[PDB]
């Protein structure tokens, strides 16, 4: 009624009819109030379906929360980060957010998002102490999508979800940052055919590979397992369902399941996945530091960064390994048979960089 | 329907466009450019009689309707503040007069002033010729530093008429247009276009929280007067030092101004001066 | 005070292109040919109504071959002007196609059409200037309107000079064996008496002909249309003023920062075009000024330059018809983020855009009307082409007969020696714009 | 700021390749010829600009260049429909006329010759481009004509550009049916060499299996190009998919080779497709795959030496059900189908990609293979003892003693050979879990 001005049909005088003899019972029936309640739930629930499923474009939300809120546009999000990582580098300003929407929003003009009106909807948001006036001492460190939802779907949308994609979204920028500094490092390391092979850039090329394995390994699981059963598995629920709550419901199991394949739930994962981040960033950044050949230092800085990855690595296979003989979450049992699609890592004695410098 | 069909208020509203807001293009156009022609000859411009008859022979060519409504009397620091307090009235027939208020009529003044002024600084550019300038080393040189220092000024003027033009007069009056048909009642109406008339005055800059902004501008307009003047005057008005130092000045104000709105946009003051931003860092 | 154009109607395909334009404007505003008129717009600012209250247009009809002005004539469009507006003068079958020769022959009937002009010049309150519409290929053409440029120039130093030249292509021969010689003279006088030219390759309209409506004939009716949808857009500003631009000053003004270098070119879009639909359809505005962009939308076979040292200096795009500031906006940021434009080397450029709206008796292809004047020096390759043929032909001594045989000439050749230097220190500052300093 | 990478047919065979990728991809995108695109094939998520560029009308004229020396075929694309839609300067006509006769060193010396001509188009292209990650050469090294200007360019853009990737769809000679060019060994030898230095990574394409598999699946006796050439565009159109539809993986073309590309030496990959033009889950896609019938190139001649996949991926179209590739996964696993490298990592991954809704599917599930394995390196030895009793006979090189080039010396022929052993040599230790170790 409240978007009507800014529902029953016309079956309100059975309601009230319904009501009426409920009233004139001399003993009270819980169960008839039940059943009364739930035919009319059905009812307000079958219009509130038909009044969103085909007239309120609920797909439609949902694809584009996919495509953005959830990636889906590579094009799209891979020239945003590269563009907009010489000013996220460092802790953002009060002028970040605009600087950043405006690159967004001309990447997504030069990468051809010209049909969507919803690209001036389409905005972004630093978080930020000094932003506000450990802080955020980047603008990847802290970013999040403003999105706006309107009547009636605004009502599903809460803030929580918006923050779970927040965090998703958080999660999945950080693992395509990795995937295009590993990209660019073995680009770089694809120019040095012109060149003879030295010790150091054969070390460089086995961790490159190493980690150019994880991370594949990672997002490939990413893309499929965390999220095509999820959103295969919604749509299928909203396709059958009939009613407000089923939606509501199915929805909530999607994204339930979509955070648990998240695995940031597990404490430990998530602090070796930020390990792993960091020490892949570390390697590119050192890489960077040598156009050529790496230097007596750059040996050094690879030896040290070499060995906390072996480290690491032990790390994840044992956590990885926290326990194969009793019950264990099933999708990661699939990440780790992913990982050991020949078990290169029982090959490899359980750890990556095991190998000589 | 019976003030619509009786009182004309459709016409009312496009004789108020025409004249306060700059579309009757060729008569005001005409009347100003005698305006300036008038100011730059040391002519009578003042002249209240000379104003009257100027405006009645302006409007009656194409609005003998607004031949009455139109009439100048304007009477009177900087070469634009001589354009200041000018005077311009309208006539709101009763019960159209609940409609239109004074506070209107003065509102209208100062957008139509603003309007006057710009296209005071737009003739000025506009009416020297390169030939001009060429029929009257270092006189080639400061020729060429005269020609720098117009083209950035045309460039500075262009953008502020075409901010003129949509961001507060077309997109403004487009939406009264159709928003006025919307509204049914008198009170709807009266308070769609008291909010369309405070749009175009703030889109006019003329709140005092920006008042500094404005006066920035129009001293770079002030700037061109004497540039026009210079320009007639041949090169034996001006030198190196002359033009440079003049350039300078406009190239410290466009810097304070290119400063000034990104702070302010970067501020969230208003969302209408990013165009400006845009137009200033345009080129 | 108001404005008024002049048209001055002159050689055959000027003539032709002349009388083509004025029954378009007369056709688009419902004019019937007999001067009489039936149903802000205005159509008076280029006719004017005489005393048999008709709508004659502002133009002066002159041939020195008048087999164009018969072929006007026998077309009910004689009514439409005055029999005194065409003047017709016949010397022996016009200059034979030399520069000098028509020079000569517009000397000769000086008052007979100069007391014509300052007649329409006193009959008109203000005006917008004289417009020389002409093609320089034919000698006739090129002296006569050298002669007028000059004639003018003495007697209205005051008022806008335009010329509407159909430049045949310097990259070949043409029938003209002193043509190159006809051409440097008439572009001395542009250069010195013409105010500002608007370029119009005749090799690249019978091209753009051929394109855009496959066609496979050079049809000169087919170029006289182009030319007159091309000058009919024009005048369309100057019926609409929209926000502003109620002169063609402001308009021409953007386009000249050297009272030498204001030669512009032309491009016009919906082109008529038989391989492109010609209805009404929407487009954004980036649609507008990147269809433009393709050199097959540019009337013009020169070229852009963004490899050697010439970049364009303006870009006056004039879009009429419905506007939207962020299409606008969005234009402008994403032409310079494409690097559409270029600055002039040593000091910013800037994109000039007209936010104008149509009137509702021009045929529309398009909600909006967009017109491009690029004064982008990459357009001297033509001037350097007919340099290089007049310095070939001056080496090899040919066709200075047909200028000998004028005492002119007779004194000397120095005339011709003046005007290639004239060009080269045109070119010369073509390629010098890229410079803070333009000689 | 897309990834831009302009497309180079070469030869007879290359540009014949060039030329059915583009009507491939129009019909994918409903590109009608002369830069047209109809309206109810463009409300799609597929992607005009990477093999496509955005004119100034928004029509998708092809980033295509057309270079031969043989101007027969430039005359007949150019009668072809399509002809309209490319880019007309991009196009480059072979002035010389009689070309290099199909050699090596002819090739090279025309190209050579024509550096700038082609240099200067090359550039007006690129600059046109926005984020150019690299060039794709479509070509033959086997017509010599394409061979040694493919050659010549390969190390002109090695030379100018530092970052721009070398992509090469190398269409190999036929080695089921010899012809009279017997300096094919020689000349492709050649071009390995600079396909050894000069390329970043090379896609092999035999004609000896596409004729084979022409001859039976197809049950066409001729081996004609025209039906090569279709299953050729065919299976790189499919190969284009992930760069023109949108997706979370595999969106750019250096993420496409960088998991099949470990070492910079490593670079040689063959390629699959399934369903096989003859004239379901993902087990059967893959083993499909895996039957060798299925291979579209020519494969290791010699199973006692174990070759091993080195890199495997798989990309499918349409119908995508996650269970699918779990159990293939473990199917992989337990049937032991795939071979791995000890020394580094061999795993198995596979992309989900779409189907075009704006042409008529034929298979709910379309599975291509990229494997990077070391039976391709017995190809090489059969190029290069193909080359070495052509050596051995010391006849026919009188043929390269025509241009000084090769009369001079033959040097660079031996330095070619040499470098393929190298590779084969490196290709066999591969097999052994010891590769790290050089």
């Amino acid at each position: 009624e409240n978007q009507n001005v800014n529902i029953l049909k016309d079956q309100e005088d059975t309601f009230a009819a319904e009501l009426h003899r409920l009233k004139q019972q001399p003993l009270f029936s819980l169960v008839d109030f039940e059943q009364v309640v739930d035919r009319i739930r059905s009812t307000v629930a079958e219009h509130l379906w038909k009044l969103m499923v085909e007239e309120s474009d609920l797909l439609g939300q949902l694809k584009i929360i996919k495509d953005f809120y959830l990636l889906g546009r590579g094009e799209l999000f891979q020239a945003f980060i590269d563009t907009a990582q010489h000013m996220l580098k460092t802790p953002p300003t009060a002028v970040t957010e605009h600087d950043v929407n405006v690159a967004f929003q001309q990447s997504a003009h030069k990468v051809l998002l010209d049909d969507d009106n919803l690209l001036p909807l389409l905005h972004l948001t630093i978080e930020y102490h000094g932003k506000e006036h450990e802080a955020p001492a980047s603008g990847w460190a802290a970013l999040g999508l403003s999105y706006k939802v309107q009547w009636p779907l605004h009502i599903l949308f809460t803030p929580a979800v918006l923050e779970k994609y927040n965090v998703v979204f958080k999660y999945l920028l950080s693992v395509r940052r990795v995937q295009a500094e590993l990209q660019h490092c073995w680009a770089l390391q694809m120019q040095r055919k012109h060149l003879k092979s030295n010790q150091t850039d054969a070390v460089k090329w086995r961790l490159r590979n190493h980690m150019a394995f994880l991370v594949d390994n990672l997002q490939y699981y990413l893309q499929v397992d965390v999220l095509e059963s999820q959103f295969s598995q919604l749509l299928h629920q909203i396709n059958s369902t009939r009613d407000f709550e089923s939606i509501r419901l199915a929805h909530d199991h999607f994204l339930s399941n979509l955070l648990a394949q998240s695995f940031i739930l597990l404490k430990p994962v998530f602090h070796c996945l930020n390990e792993i981040l960091d020490l892949c960033h570390s390697f590119c950044s050192l890489v960077s530091q040598n156009l050529g050949p790496l230097d007596e230092r750059g040996a050094a800085q690879l030896s040290i960064l070499v060995k906390g990855f072996s480290r690491q690595s032990s790390l994840l296979f044992k956590i990885l390994s926290s326990v194969r003989n009793h019950q264990i979450n099933s999708d990661l049992a699939q990440l780790l048979l992913r990982l050991d699609y020949n078990k290169y890592y029982t090959q490899a004695g359980g750890t990556l960089g095991s190998f000589g410098m | 329907r019976t003030l619509k069909k009786d009182y004309r208020l459709v016409e009312y509203l496009q004789a108020m466009r025409n004249f306060f807001l700059m579309e009757g293009g060729d008569t005001m156009y005409d009347f100003y450019t005698s305006i300036f022609d008038k100011i730059r000859e040391k002519e009578t411009w003042q002249n209240v009689s000379f104003l009257n008859v100027q405006l009645q022979e302006a409007v009656g060519q194409r609005y003998p309707e607004d031949s009455s409504r139109l009439s100048i009397s304007f009477e009177n620091k900087l070469p634009v503040h001589t354009l200041d307090g000018l005077t311009l009235s309208y006539k709101v027939p009763w019960p159209v007069d609940i409609v239109i208020s004074l506070e209107c009529q003065k509102i209208y003044n100062q957008v139509f002033l603003l309007l006057l002024q710009i296209k005071w600084a737009k003739y000025s550019l506009d009416v020297l010729l390169f030939g001009e300038l060429a029929s009257s080393e270092p006189v080639r040189q400061q020729i060429h530093r005269m020609f720098l220092l117009r083209v950035k000024l045309m460039h500075f003027v262009n953008s502020l008429h075409n901010y003129i033009m949509t961001r507060i007069l077309h997109s403004t009056g487009l939406e009264f247009q159709h928003q006025v048909e919307e509204a049914k009642d008198l009170d709807q109406l009266i308070k769609i276009h008291y909010r369309y008339l405070s749009t175009i005055h703030d889109r006019c800059l003329l709140r005092e929280k920006v008042s500094f902004v404005k006066e920035a501008i129009m001293k770079v307009l002030n700037l061109a007067l004497m540039f026009a003047d210079g320009w007639q005057a041949g090169l034996g008005a001006w030198q190196m030092e002359s033009i440079e130092k003049m350039e300078s000045d406009f190239k410290n104000c466009h810097m304070f101004l290119v400063t000034i709105l990104n702070k302010a946009v970067c501020r969230g003051s208003f969302p209408h001066l990013e165009s400006l931003a845009l137009s200033l860092m345009a080129g | 005070m108001p404005r008024e154009i002049i048209t001055l109607q002159l050689g055959q395909c000027g003539n032709q292109i002349g009388f083509e334009f004025w029954k378009q404007l007369c056709a688009e505003h419902g004019i019937s040919p007999e001067g009489i008129v039936e149903e802000t717009d205005r159509k008076d600012v280029f006719f004017y109504q005489a005393d048999d209250e008709h709508y004659i247009p502002r133009a002066v009809l002159l041939d020195l071959e008048p087999r164009v002005i018969h072929s006007i004539l026998n077309s009910p469009y004689a009514k439409l002007y005055n029999p005194e507006n065409i003047y017709l003068s016949e010397h022996g079958g016009g200059a034979g196609n030399n520069w000098a020769s028509g020079f000569s022959q517009g000397e000769k009937i000086h008052e007979d059409i100069f007391d014509i002009i300052d007649r329409e010049a006193d009959g008109s309150d203000s005006l917008e200037g004289f417009v020389l519409c002409h093609s320089i290929a034919g000698g006739t053409g090129s002296g006569l309107g050298s002669y007028l440029l000059e004639r003018l120039n003495d007697r209205y130093p005051k008022k806008l000079v335009q010329t509407y030249s159909v430049f045949p292509n310097q990259d070949e021969m043409s029938d003209v064996v002193v043509q190159p010689y006809n051409s440097l003279l008439t572009l001395k006088r542009l250069t010195q008496n013409a105010d500002c030219v608007v370029v119009l390759d005749n090799t690249a309209l019978n091209r753009i002909a051929t394109d855009r409506l496959h066609i496979q004939n050079p049809s000169f009716s087919q170029i006289n249309q182009l030319v007159s949808t091309i000058m009919s857009a024009s005048t369309t500003t100057l019926r609409y003023p929209g926000y502003m631009n109620n002169d063609l000053i402001g308009l021409i003004a953007s386009l000249i920062p050297t009272p030498r270098l204001h030669f512009l070119m032309t491009g016009y879009t919906p082109l008529t075009t038989d391989q492109s639909v010609a209805s009404v359809r929407k487009t954004t505005v980036l649609d507008v000024m990147r269809r433009l962009l393709q050199p097959k939308n540019v009337m013009v076979s020169t070229g852009r330059d963004r490899q050697t040292n010439h970049c364009y200096i303006a870009i006056l795009n004039i879009i009429q018809g419905e506007v939207d500031p962020t299409q606008v906006h969005k234009s402008l940021q994403r032409i310079r983020e494409r690097k559409l434009a270029n600055f002039i080397p040593w000091g910013p450029a800037s994109i000039q855009v007209a936010l104008s709206r149509k009137s509702p008796y021009l045929p529309s292809a398009h909600r909006v009307s967009g017109l491009m004047m690029a004064n982008h020096t990459s357009i001297s390759s033509l001037f350097e082409s007919s340099c290089q043929q007049y310095d070939k032909l001056r080496k090899r001594e040919a066709f200075l007969e047909q200028f000998r045989k004028e005492d002119i000439f007779k004194e000397n050749f120095d005339e011709l020696d003046r005007s290639r230097e004239v060009v080269q220190e045109l070119i010369d500052e073509y390629h010098a714009a890229t410079r803070p300093d333009y000689i």
